[PDB]
């Protein structure tokens, strides 16, 4: 039926449309858990030398 | 990769932490034993320069 392949081409829309929106979600996922990453490895950088500071002063001090 | 980095990074810097604390322990140590050692050596260079002079203020 020609109106049965206008539903077929519907689906096909969906299926456009759904793995652009699959790869679009997927991608927002990688990004913020990398850049959450990022973000993270310079807190645990900055604190791990804070705290060798505070080794360092206080030991000095002392 | 976070957890690797985390663990290794922590290895890594209590270990430069320790080498510090020595590091300026044992330094100041000897330091401490230098300038007592100056000190009581100065001293040891008029004790009785002083002792003389001052029974001699004391006494009437």
């Amino acid at each position: 039926s020609k109106l049965e392949a206008i539903l077929s081409q519907e689906v096909e829309a969906e299926i456009q449309a759904l793995l652009q929106e699959a790869e679009a979600k997927a991608e927002a996922v990688k990004r913020e858990a990398e850049e959450k990453a990022k973000a993270l490895l310079q807190a645990r950088e900055r604190a791990l030398e804070a705290q060798y500071r505070a080794a360092l002063r206080r030991a000095e001090s002392a | 990769e976070a957890e690797a980095k985390a663990k290794a990074l922590e290895a890594q810097y209590r270990e430069r932490e320790r080498a510090e604390t020595e590091a300026l322990l044992a330094r100041y140590r000897e330091r401490a034993e230098a300038e007592a050692k100056a000190v009581r050596e100065k001293a040891m260079a008029r004790l009785d320069e002083a002792v003389a002079l001052v029974l001699k203020e004391v006494l009437p």
